[PDB]
């Protein structure tokens, strides 16, 4: 389940002193936009993006999960 | 790459008002949408595009 | 449903 995800991966995200546009890469499986909409929750994390994020990130997305 | 659900999500919540919707394709395909506050960069293609019919292609 | 509401 993925309901905290968001705020999880913005806390794991500043922790690495990464901005978002970093996580994003090259912009081609995650937009800033839409990394934007999942840590605000303005967006429910979809499976392929909260994989590519968990990446990332540096852990497997277990460590993400509610 | 945007899912059926996150467009419908995004209608569902009021963000994707009226019948059309500011979209960013990549290699051909259906990349992103755009809302009225959010950025995008120089290299993004966008595209004005009506909601039901992005809804058609995604559903696909 | 709506945002904010």
């Amino acid at each position: 389940m993925l309901k905290d995800f968001g705020k999880k991966i913005k806390s794991l995200r500043l922790e690495k002193g990464l901005t978002k546009e970093a996580v994003c890469l090259d912009e081609s499986q995650l937009s800033t936009r839409q990394l934007t909409r999942i840590e605000s929750g303005q967006s429910t994390p979809t499976l392929n993006k909260a994989v590519y994020i968990a990446g990332r990130l540096g852990v497997t997305l277990g460590y993400l999960t509610d | 790459m945007l899912y059926i659900d996150e467009f419908k999500e995004a209608i569902d919540k009021g963000y994707i008002l009226g019948d059309t919707v500011a979209i960013v394709r990549k290699n051909g395909k259906i990349f992103d949408y755009v809302l009225p506050h959010e950025k995008v960069r120089d290299d993004e293609v966008v595209t004005v595009e009506r909601v039901e019919e992005v809804m058609v292609e995604l559903d696909k």
